[PDB]
This record gives structure tokens, C-alpha cells and sequence, in this order.
């Protein structure tokens, strides 16, 4: 087993704490949902390869940009997050979350999550979106945002069913074992 | 952490720390604001425990069992001394709030309706001020820290040894040096979100909303000042390329 170190990325809205809560658990909490994610060491067998993947949450950070970038130092994957259910999320990761990314913890594979994919295609989404003139994020434009900034990767997921999550972190891991 | 503690913040929850007959007496909202309360006292119990760790099995175990140069445990631990001052009396005002709130006849049952004047006492005056110095320090410590910790595991072998040692027990899995430093970087900003959540549940009585409301403008000065004050020490870092920064 070989140690390996992530870091997830992205707006408060985009669900990072809530992606890291309910992988660390495999579980979405049916009591109480914590508000903080600590830090966690998941135990990950990926296509025969036995790692330790430290898990680390940016949440708290956003609007500190001097102690945001002492998350960084060693990552071995990004999770860049945004969240399915808001375009505004999607809009800062090419000029905002990406040139930090890339500037601290340069040449590591970045990649991008769209989140509460499960909102896709929810009614009180798409009359909440519609009033500023809104809609929630198609396939092809996560797609063409990940080709875009360079990543690694696209992936969606949902921490509300799970359906997704399990991949992410594991395709994270192979990424991170990469020369 | 002291087993007493431990057990009383064994539970995922206020909601299943108490006992059910107990918890069948509130209000929904007052279980949300006791489940938030009771994360931001468990996470202050978690954070004073890796400070535990840092200061008695690293720090005083480097200085007990190796024989390093000068100044190098103090580099390895900026401030660490003082960061656990700073943190067990915080955590020790959050636990006496709980004792006294409990029922009598009970080690569990209990409801905190004051949090806020406790959480301004903490993020003001001469308490905020020392946790700005100290963190200020800390976090412009952080860089060379971590770069001190890797050179030394690469070429220093009883210092290998020493970390294989004490870092091998399942218990320490989440708390390396490496890790240590950062959970203790990031406690600060995890503050704002447990006490804007308790907050948002706290709007029963109108004096404890007006204090969640100062408590958090305080705990956001705080962190924009800690912020402000960060230059990451370097070691070699010559004059002219600080005075050219
Ligand atoms: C947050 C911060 O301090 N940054 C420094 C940068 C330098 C270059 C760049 N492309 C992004 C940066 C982001
Ligand atoms: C800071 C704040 O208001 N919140 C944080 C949360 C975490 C989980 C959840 N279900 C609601 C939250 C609401």
C-alpha cells in the first residue's frame, strides 16, 4: 500500500463536503449530516493496486487566498467539483479554480466532477434555474469544460444516491498512481 | 483525549448521544442546533487530541529519544505549546457549558442555549489576539515545516525509524506530521460554517441570534487578519528575494 493525497476543489455549492462525507462513510448520513470534513484515509484496490488515498476538503478556504493554498503541497490528484444544479459553479472553474490549480500543484492530473447529478433532470430545479434565465449543466458542457481546462478526465456522480461516487474516487486513484 | 470525554462524544450525534426518552421532549429545532453544537464541541475535542499527539509523541519524543541539531524539533513544531494553550482552554469553557447544562442524575442529557457569548469571549479581546499571533506565526511556519519533515525522513535513518515507530498503531492512520499540520491549518476555516449552521437554528430567542451574529463578524475578522498577516519562511531564501517580493 502506497500513500497517495487528494484534494477537492471547487465552489461551496459544488457538494465537496458532502462528496468526501458520503465516500469516507459509504453512506449518505440518515441522522445528521455533518457540517466539516476533518480529513480521512480511504483503503482503495484500483485495477490490482493497493493505496491509501488521504482525502482533504478546501471548504472554509474560499475566500482566504493565502491559507487556501497550504491545502496543496504533495497532491497527488484534484477533484475539481461543480455542481450540476448550478452553472455559476461551472463558470468558475476555467479562470478562477483552474489557474490556481495549476500554478501550486502543477502537472497533477485534475478531475473535473459534476456533482447532485441526480438535480438534472429535477422539476423544482428547472423552475428555480428558469427564473435567471438558467438550466442545469448538460453532459457535452461538463465534457467540453473538462477538455477545455486540461483535465484529466470528466466524471458525474451523486452523493444524495451514491450512484457514481465509488468510480470517482477510484478513478482518482488510478490517476494518482501516474507517472 | 481523556476516556470520559471520548464516551461522551462517542455518539455521530447529540441526537443519539442522549437518551431517546430525552431527546422525545424537544422541539425540531432545538435537536438541529443541539446536533451542530454538539460538532462543533466533538471537532474541538478531535482538534486538542492532535495537538496531544503533535506535542507529547512527536515533539517530546524527538527531543527524548534523537538526537537532532538545534532548533530543528521548533522547526518541525512552530508554536505548537502555545496553539495547545490556546485550544484546551477553549475546549475546556465548551465542555464546562455542557456539565453545568446537564440534567441532574445524568452523565449525557443536556441542552446548551447560550453558546454565543461563550464563542465572543473567545473571538475577542486579548484570546483573539493571541490566536491571530499564534496562527499568523503557524501558517508563515507551515512550508517550511514540511519541507524540514521530508528531508529529514529522506536522509536522517533513526528519524525514519522513530516516525515508522510511532505512526505504525491503526489509531494514528489520519495523524502522520504531515497531516498534523495541516488539520491544525485548517481548523480555522472550518469555524464560520459550524457557527453560521448553529446560527440558522438559533433564532428562538432573539439574544442568542444577535450573539451567534456577533460571534461569527469576530471569527471572520479573525481569519481575514490571520490571512493578511501569512509570508511563507523559506529556508535559504535570501534578502533581496524577500525585499523583491
Ligand atoms: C491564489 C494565488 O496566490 N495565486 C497565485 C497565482 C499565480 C499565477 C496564476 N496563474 C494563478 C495564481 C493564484
Ligand atoms: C453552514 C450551514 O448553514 N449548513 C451546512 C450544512 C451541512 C449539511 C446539511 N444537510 C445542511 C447544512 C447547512
Amino acid at each position: 500500500a502506497i500513500r497517495k493525497k487528494l484534494v477537492i476543489v471547487g465552489d461551496g455549492a459544488c457538494g465537496k463536503t458532502c462528496l468526501l462525507i458520503v465516500f469516507s462513510k459509504d453512506q449518505f448520513p440518515e441522522v445528521y449530516v455533518p457540517t466539516v470534513f476533518e480529513n480521512y484515509v480511504a483503503d482503495i484496490e484500483v485495477d490490482g493496486k493497493q493505496v491509501e488515498l488521504a482525502l482533504w476538503d478546501t471548504a472554509g478556504q474560499e475566500d482566504y487566498d493565502r491559507l487556501r493554498p497550504l491545502s496543496y503541497p504533495d497532491t497527488d490528484v484534484i477533484l475539481m467539483c461543480f455542481s450540476i444544479d448550478s452553472p455559476d459553479s461551472l463558470e468558475n472553474i476555467p479562470e478562477k479554480w483552474t489557474p490556481e490549480v495549476k500554478h501550486f500543484c502543477p502537472n497533477v492530473p485534475i478531475i473535473l466532477v459534476g456533482n447532485k447529478k441526480d438535480l438534472r433532470n429535477d422539476e423544482h430545479t428547472r423552475r428555480e434555474l428558469a427564473k435567471m434565465k438558467q438550466e442545469p449543466v448538460k453532459p457535452e458542457e461538463g465534457r467540453d469544460m473538462a477538455n477545455r481546462i486540461g483535465a484529466f478526465g470528466y466524471m458525474e456522480c451523486s452523493a444524495k444516491t451514491k450512484d457514481g461516487v465509488r468510480e470517482v474516487f477510484e478513478m482518482a486513484t488510478r490517476a494518482a498512481l501516474q507517472a | 483525549s481523556m476516556e470520559m470525554d471520548e464516551k461522551d462524544f462517542a455518539a455521530d450525534s447529540w441526537s443519539l448521544a442522549v437518551d431517546s426518552s430525552f431527546l422525545q421532549q424537544h422541539k425540531k429545532e432545538v435537536m438541529k442546533q443541539q446536533d451542530v453544537i454538539y460538532e462543533l464541541i466533538q471537532t474541538e475535542l478531535h482538534h486538542v487530541r492532535t495537538l496531544k499527539i503533535m506535542t507529547r509523541l512527536f515533539r517530546t519524543g524527538m527531543l527524548e529519544e534523537l538526537h537532532l541539531e538545534p532548533g530543528v524539533v521548533q522547526g518541525l513544531f512552530p508554536c505548537v505549546d502555545e496553539l495547545s494553550d490556546i485550544h484546551t482552554r477553549f475546549l475546556s469553557q465548551l465542555l464546562e457549558r455542557r456539565r453545568q447544562a446537564l440534567c441532574p442524575g445524568s452523565t449525557r442529557n443536556f441542552v446548551i442555549h447560550r453558546l454565543g457569548d461563550l464563542l465572543i469571549s473567545q473571538f475577542s479581546g486579548p484570546s483573539a489576539e493571541q490566536m491571530c499571533k499564534t496562527y499568523s506565526e503557524f501558517c508563515s511556519r507551515h512550508s517550511k515545516a514540511l519541507k524540514l519533515y521530508k528531508e529529514l525522513y529522506a536522509r536522517d535513518k533513526r528519524f525514519q525509524q522513530f516516525i515508522r515507530k510511532v505512526t505504525r498503531p491503526a489509531v494514528l492512520k489520519r495523524h502522520g506530521v504531515q497531516e498534523c499540520i495541516l488539520l491544525v491549518t485548517q481548523r480555522i476555516t472550518k469555524y464560520p460554517l459550524l457557527i453560521s449552521r448553529i446560527l440558522q437554528h438559533s433564532h428562538g430567542i432573539e439574544e442568542e441570534r444577535q450573539d451567534l451574529t456577533t460571534a461569527l463578524g469576530l471569527v471572520k475578522e479573525l481569519l481575514s487578519n490571520v490571512d493578511e498577516g501569512i509570508y511563507q519562511l523559506e529556508k535559504g531564501a535570501r534578502l533581496q528575494e524577500i525585499y523583491n517580493r
